[PDB]
């Protein structure tokens, strides 16, 4: 009873009518019958319905319809590229059936609210994916499918047509093909790969222009801030060597015992840290 | 001043013995001592199960305990009244189960039931802007002339960690 | 995953339980007897 | 290579599974399969094979030894450690597991660990030999106090004259003659008049003989003998012989008395 | 058919015990 | 011992009844000491007058060896189970079978009735035991667990309602409503063939070829070990007087003081007139309601009745 | 069961151990429902 | 009304000795020491253990919502510019909200810079760092509550 859901599926209305079938469909993964839920998300929306059984969601920690993580809204291949691939799960036939069975007993014996072993891992995060995690609901995802009479030029329902009248996606784009099983296991997922390419460009971690340099060239200081903000932020890292301050261009230089600590302060800092409700931007030299 | 684990005022990163300063994600499951005594090596066996469920492992368990007298409150049959309680609760629970089984032999649900949900995503732009939502659950009507939808026959191969056992001459051989 | 299959044998029969009566030899008598 | 090797693996692998499914048990099939994957250094597969075999028959001690061995061969110390713990937990009576477990820890250098294991082991009140091995373990390091402590527990767990004698002898070997004497006193005190015989009393006599307390020896020999059963006959004879020897170490009066 | 040569038939990842198995990996043939 | 404890009188053989053509495997006694029943390889169930020892009634209907027989206390039923696979409920009002409980995969070795609930518990070679709803002929629960054939099962009202043992040498205690095991005892080295619950003490005993163990309730703390008589022992049975009887495949029977393990008497009994020496030993045995008679089922195809000796001291 | 006892705030430090999501009260993984 | 130095925590795991900064925060020091003297902390469990963060105890109910001060219920914080949570083994009072105090206290397992505003530092530990790491490493559930019971057996306040 009650599905497991994204906030993005469930709807942008707080009031929702949602129907239930006892054994509605096989799950497209572990292939068992399971309680299925439909509901209307919104005014122009599509009537989504749960695609996979609740168990294999608890297993990989995901929405039932979307298969996007609960916290990050990221396809599974991504958050695995983000932490731990070694979760695994047999893809192969009768194994899948077997492992699902056992893991279904293991889950039965848990407190109920926890994605099994992954959650022991799931706490430690934020490497990148937080910064590539999506922020707001994305409703373009629930729109009705593309009317396929109209996309041949004919559709004779006129304005009534609940489907959507517009140009489809060119089958050329590798982002088209998108199997379900595939998106689930984290194989060759085009979306996930795209997000990976997007991850790399994040100006961030390579640093190291020069050896031993712990000099921090800090842009976007501002004249509200004091140094004491700086120190009481940065004593976490280690033994400071010193701090140079310039308020004429509002840039603050810093120096630490080891370069390692400076890299760190970059990492922890870059395009993340803000104090005095004002962004504190960092660069090398 | 020390700069080593050996040796708040310091204003230094110091980690005094062995608190880890870099990610490891180590497998090891914490060794434990309980109250006065023992490294809880029996923790191996429980591992799969919950703390609640018992499991014998130490030698002491195996060794005999004596006597207990002609009788003591220690061994007695819960009582009349405990039995009545147990029996009654059991009886009702079984009956529920049986009725479900019996549902097959005897081939109608009308409840509208509302639920209140807290999400876990929140963030104030996720809903219109509500810490909760409400969902009216309705059971879908089944077509009575619909055949069994899907096929159950498929068969997949079949325990607990074994409890410890605690239980020859050449000529005999 | 419970099958909609049935069988002849399975159907109801003897749904009532014949409790022993007093002259048949109810447990009450038995307890008292020497 | 790339594909050609692969096909080979399917034929073997599939065959292994077929054999297992046909016979179910007959764990030589299980083991051979495990060994083959081990040889290809696919040890994660190997682990699963061993665990599956254990599910079939957890009591089989060859299986467990092969499993732990496999882990050790691949330097997987902590896996092996886990496995050993399981083996002794579920089949505590199997001494082979205990001997190997302590050996492994000793090789790793973890003396404390090994001690801990042995203390667990001793809770099962095992067998004379196990206790000897524990004591010897201690004696590979100086640790004489530890050894003596173990003996103190051991001679009560298996209160056999011989064990008491052995304990005393241990003290003699390390020159704790004061304590050795005390041990003999304790032994005779404990056993009492009810049951004691030849061996222990002889050994005590020998001890005092070596301590050069000849008069005392005679006192002990006579007084303790008269205090108890004497004659059994064989034991008595042995004792007499010992006494004679001691004496040696007009005076053939009992030569005539025994003959007459 | 692929329950063998593609994907490890049924997998039991070994249970993890008081020691570190993170580091360990093995060589090819 | 406590002090050369509890003097009990010896028993003597009182009567020998022939009239089975197969091995008698099972004896049960009716709630009023009127008639006692026997299951046999003959495939019959016979009911015998306790007093005279005359045969009252022969039932037929099992296909194979009848292994187990129970007479209900609260309803006029027999239950019987067999090597056939079939557990049957006879309505003794008509001497016919009214229901049959279907579903074990092999021979059913044993069965017993819950004393208050109206549920039947059975053991089978197929390594399971079942809890059957007498009224609806329904597998309430299946008790998976042991790795070999389950041999003897007993049922009780209080805690661990189901006590069972198997040829895999381990006893499991089953929590009825869960259909799961609370306790596993593994202290017999060889097959457990028989168990018995003590009428008043809240303890239980188990027998193996090697020796016989008593247990505390619940959770089976070890208590005592009766050692003495070594055979493959098929029967343990207990009087309110604290008399524990051990049967055996080699014919031998020993009487024990429940409290102490004092084995006061050893009975080795002659095999029947024809027969062979090897076809000796008692498959099972029981005590009338008065505790005054001990009945044994023997491989020599007889029933022997033992009577406590009145001159004794 | 008084207001003082029932609603007294849980004492002292909060452990960052839990993800924004992990910190939320729950009955069914995705949230708490009733 | 004595400001003794070290306090003694004989726990199931082992014995830990602590130094009170009477210098900086006498009220809280008096509170803790007095409760120790009373035997208040005896039999209590380290109800929260957060690996690489902190160990929280001092709650006689075991709930995380109980405990009370010798000042009666809750009292005021003694915040101080020299008192920041740099390093492990720092002893401080655990506050739900500002200027409200109960016995409960905690021991750091690491630098926790973000905690200064929230809590009053009692002092520092002196002996038992192996002990606290072993406690820190005890398996807990999802609520940070230890699966077994790690308890304080005897509290002493010398001086
Ligand atoms: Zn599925
Ligand atoms: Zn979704
Ligand atoms: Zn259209």
């Amino acid at each position: 009873d009650f599905p497991i859901l994204c906030q993005t599926c469930l709807g942008e209305n707080p009031y929702i009518r949602m129907t239930k079938e006892k054994y509605g469909k096989e799950c497209k993964i572990c292939a068992r019958p399971f309680t299925v839920f439909r509901w209307c998300p919104g005014v122009r929306m599509r009537f989504k319905k749960t695609e996979v059984c609740q168990t294999c969601s608890k297993l990989k920690n995901v929405c039932q319809t979307c298969l996007l993580d609960l916290e990050y809204g990221l396809p599974i291949q991504v958050r695995d590229a983000g932490l731990s691939f070694k979760d695994d799960m047999p893809k192969s036939d009768v194994n899948k059936e077997y492992y699902t069975q056992n893991m279904e007993r293991e889950i039965s014996n848990s407190d109920g609210t926890r994605p099994v072993g992954m959650l022991g891992k799931a706490t430690s995060t934020s490497d990148m994916l937080l910064k590539l995690a999506r922020t707001t609901p994305y409703y373009k995802r629930n729109r009705p499918h593309i009317c396929s009479f109209w996309v041949k030029g004919e559709c004779k329902r006129g304005e009534e047509c609940p489907y959507r009248h517009e140009k489809p996606t060119d089958p050329d784009d590798p982002l088209a093909d998108q199997n379900i099983k595939d998106r689930y296991y984290g194989i060759n997922d085009p979306v996930a790969d795209k997000l990976l390419k997007r991850a790399s460009t994040m100006p961030r971690l390579d640093p190291p222009e020069d050896k031993t340099i712990t000099t921090l060239y800090v842009g976007g200081l501002g004249d509200t801030i004091t140094e004491t903000d700086l120190r009481n932020h940065f004593y976490q890292f280690g033994e400071i060597r010193t701090i140079t301050v310039v308020q004429r261009q509002q840039c603050a230089f810093i120096q630490f015992a080891t370069r390692q600590a400076a890299e760190v302060a970059a990492e922890k800092s870059f395009n993340k840290l803000i104090v005095n409700g004002r962004r504190l931007n960092v660069k090398w030299g | 001043i020390p700069r080593l684990l050996e040796d708040p005022e310091i204003h230094v990163a110091q980690y005094p013995l062995d608190m880890g300063r870099k990610k490891k994600m180590s497998n090891a499951l914490a060794i434990q001592v309980d109250s006065e005594g023992k490294i809880k090596y029996d923790a191996i066996a429980r591992q799969g199960q919950s703390k609640d469920k018992v499991i014998y492992s130490k030698y002491t368990d195996l060794v005999p305990k004596e006597v207990m007298n002609a009788d003591d409150p220690d061994l007695q049959r819960p009582d009349e009244e405990a039995i009545k309680e147990i029996t009654e609760k059991t009886r009702v629970a079984l009956e529920k189960s049986v009725s479900q089984k019996v549902a097959a032999a005897m081939p109608k649900l009308a409840p509208a039931q509302y639920i209140r949900y807290t999400p876990s995503q929140q963030g104030v732009a996720f809903n219109s802007g509500a810490k909760q939502r409400v969902i009216r659950m309705v059971e879908m009507q089944k077509d009575p002339m619909e055949p069994p939808r899907f096929k159950i026959n498929k068969k997949i191969p079949r325990e607990p960690p074994p409890a410890p056992v605690m239980h020859m001459t050449v000529k005999e051989q | 995953q419970l099958s909609k299959q049935y069988s002849s044998r399975d159907l109801p029969s003897h749904t009532k339980i014949k409790y022993r009566q007093t002259t048949q030899d109810a447990p009450e008598e038995v307890r008292n007897r020497d | 290579d790339e594909e050609e090797l692969n096909d080979y693996k399917l034929r073997k692998r599939k065959t292994f599974e077929d054999n297992i499914r046909k016979n179910r048990t007959v764990i030589s099939n299980w083991i051979k399969y495990a060994q083959w994957e081990e040889s290809l250094k696919e040890i994660q597969r190997a682990r699963s094979i061993y665990e599956r075999a254990l599910d079939v028959d957890y009591r089989n001690i060859t299986l467990w030894l092969k499993y732990a061995e496999m882990e050790m061969k691949n330097r997987q110390v902590n896996h092996a450690r886990n496995i050993w713990d399981r083996a002794i937990t579920t089949l505590p009576r199997v001494n082979q597991f205990w001997y190997k477990y302590t050996y492994m820890e000793e090789m790793l250098g973890n003396v404390a660990g090994a001690r801990q294991v042995f203390e667990r082991w001793m809770e099962w009140q095992p067998e004379e030999q196990a206790w000897h091995s524990y004591i010897n373990f201690e004696l590979r390091y100086k640790e004489v106090d530890r050894a003596r402590t173990i003996y103190e527990r051991f001679v009560l767990v298996h209160p056999d004259v011989k064990n008491w004698i052995k304990y005393a002898r241990f003290e003699e070997k390390h020159a704790y003659f004061a304590h050795a004497r005390k041990v003999y006193e304790r032994a005779v005190e404990f056993f009492g008049d009810e049951h004691m015989d030849e061996h222990l009393y002889v050994a005590f006599a020998k001890f005092e003989e070596n301590q050069k307390e000849f008069e005392r020896v005679r006192v002990i020999y006579k007084y303790a003998l008269d205090r108890i059963s004497k004659q059994e006959l064989f034991k008595n004879y042995t004792i007499f012989e010992k006494k004679f020897g001691d004496r040696r170490g007009k005076r053939r009066f009992q030569y005539e008395e025994e003959v007459k | 058919g692929v329950d063998y040569n593609a994907e490890i038939p049924f997998e039991k990842k070994p249970a993890l015990g008081f020691y570190d198995t993170s580091e360990e990996n093995y060589q090819a043939l | 011992t406590m002090p050369k404890p509890q003097w009990h009188p010896p028993w003597k053989l009182y009567r020998v009844i022939s009239g089975h053509l197969g091995w008698v495997r099972c004896i049960a006694v009716e709630p009023g000491n009127q008639w006692f029943v026997t299951g046999s390889a003959d495939r019959t169930i016979k009911i015998w007058d306790l007093a005279s020892g005359k045969l009252k009634l022969s039932l037929t209907g099992h296909i194979s060896t009848v292994r187990g027989v129970i007479v209900s206390t609260r309803s006029p039923y027999l239950f019987s189970c067999g090597e056939d696979k079939q557990v049957k409920c006879w309505d003794l009002e008509y001497n016919k079978v009214i229901r049959h409980y279907h579903g074990h995969l092999s021979a059913v070795y044993g069965l017993d009735l819950h004393p208050t609930i109206d549920v039947l518990v059975t053991c089978s070679r197929d390594s399971t035991a079942r809890i059957w709803d007498v009224r609806t002929k329904a597998s309430v629960h299946t008790l998976s667990g042991h790795t070999n054939a389950v041999a003897t099962v007993r049922c009780q009202a209080a805690e661990p309602q189901i006590i069972t043992g198997s040829h895999d040498t381990t006893i499991r205690l089953w929590d009825l409503v869960a259909g799961k095991t609370r306790v596993t005892l593994t202290n017999h080295k060889k097959s457990v063939r028989a168990v018995v619950l003590h009428p008043r003490h809240y303890t239980f005993a188990s027998g193996s070829p090697d020796n016989i163990k008593q247990w505390k309730f619940p959770d089976g703390s070890f208590i005592q070990n009766l050692s003495g008589h070594n055979a493959i022992i098929n029967t343990l049975t207990v009087n309110s007087d604290g008399v524990l009887v051990s049967g055996a495949d080699n014919g031998t029977m020993h009487l024990w003081d429940w409290r102490t393990g004092y084995n006061f008497q050893r009975v080795h009994a002659a095999v029947q007139p024809g027969s062979l020496d090897s076809e000796s030993g008692i498959f099972a045995c029981a005590f009338d309601q008065s505790e005054s008679r001990l009945l044994t089922a023997e491989a020599d195809k007889t029933i022997k009745v033992y009577r406590e000796d009145d001159t004794a001291t | 069961p008084t207001y003082e006892t029932m609603f007294a705030p849980e004492f002292g430090p909060e452990n960052p151990f839990r993800t924004q999501q992990m910190a939320a009260p729950r009955n069914m993984l995705s949230g708490y429902a009733e | 009304s004595w400001q003794p130095p070290n306090v003694y925590l004989e726990t199931s795991m082992g014995i830990i000795v602590l130094e009170l900064y009477w210098k900086h925060a006498p009220k809280t020091c008096k509170n803790f020491a007095e409760l120790a003297r009373r035997g208040y902390y005896n039999g209590t469990k380290f109800h929260r253990i957060i690996k690489d963060f902190m160990i929280q105890g001092g709650d006689p109910t075991g709930t995380g919502r109980g405990g009370a001060s010798i000042y009666g219920k809750q009292f005021e914080d003694e915040l101080h510019p020299d008192l920041k949570f740099t390093g492990a083994g720092i002893l401080a009072m655990a506050n739900a909200g500002p200027d409200t105090n109960g016995s409960q206290f905690f021991v750091t397992l690491a630098p926790t810079q973000w905690l200064d505003g929230k809590h009053t530092i009692f002092g520092r530990v002196c002996q038992g760092i192996g002990m606290v790491n072993r406690v820190g490493m005890v398996e807990t559930n999802s609520q940070d509550r230890p699966v077994d019971d790690v308890k304080i057996i005897k509290a002493y306040p010398s001086g």
